[PDB]
């Protein structure tokens, strides 16, 4: 999967609390679902079509999980993070 | 500690986001909503001390068919 050719997810920065540095895309086979924002060096639970997923992210946004067959969730760094 | 719980309502629209954000920040616990997502039906909802369950229960009952998407700590600094 190209993300160079992948749209911002639509986020919203919530001015309270450190701002995310990760987007994150899901996809199932070639296709996108949703997108959103997430954590680095962390970790989430995340519902993944018909199974939770324990999605870990590096410092380089790079998420690690169980995902089910066909699906992924894909990390990007932000830009100026 | 601090508590980001993300939903998603399939099939809201504009009236049904303002809504569902005015339920979401008149429950317990809650400090800041927001829609957004590819769709705008991604409800992320930040707080402590949240009864979440209590919460999507409300959203079906008076909203749409509220599913969880995320459930995760608010990573602070």
């Amino acid at each position: 999967i190209d993300l160079s050719r992948e749209r911002d997810p639509n986020f919203f920065d919530n001015a309270d609390i450190p701002v995310p540095e990760c987007f994150w895309f899901m996809f199932k086979n070639n296709v996108r679902q949703d997108a959103g924002t997430c954590y680095s060096s962390w970790k989430m639970d995340m519902k993944v079509g018909p199974n939770w997923v324990h999605i870990k992210s590096d410092d380089n946004c790079n998420l690690s999980g169980d995902f089910p067959p066909g699906w992924i969730v894909l990390g990007k760094k932000r830009p100026g993070f | 500690e601090m508590q980001k719980i993300v939903f998603k309502i399939p099939m809201v629209d504009d009236k049904s986001r303002t809504k569902a954000m005015s339920l979401v920040a008149s429950t317990v616990g809650v400090h800041s909503v927001a829609i957004a997502g590819d769709l705008r039906d991604q409800v992320v909802v930040v707080g402590d001390g949240i009864d979440s369950i209590n919460l999507v229960s409300a959203l079906r009952k008076k909203v749409g068919p509220a599913m969880f998407l995320e459930v995760s700590q608010v990573k602070e600094d």
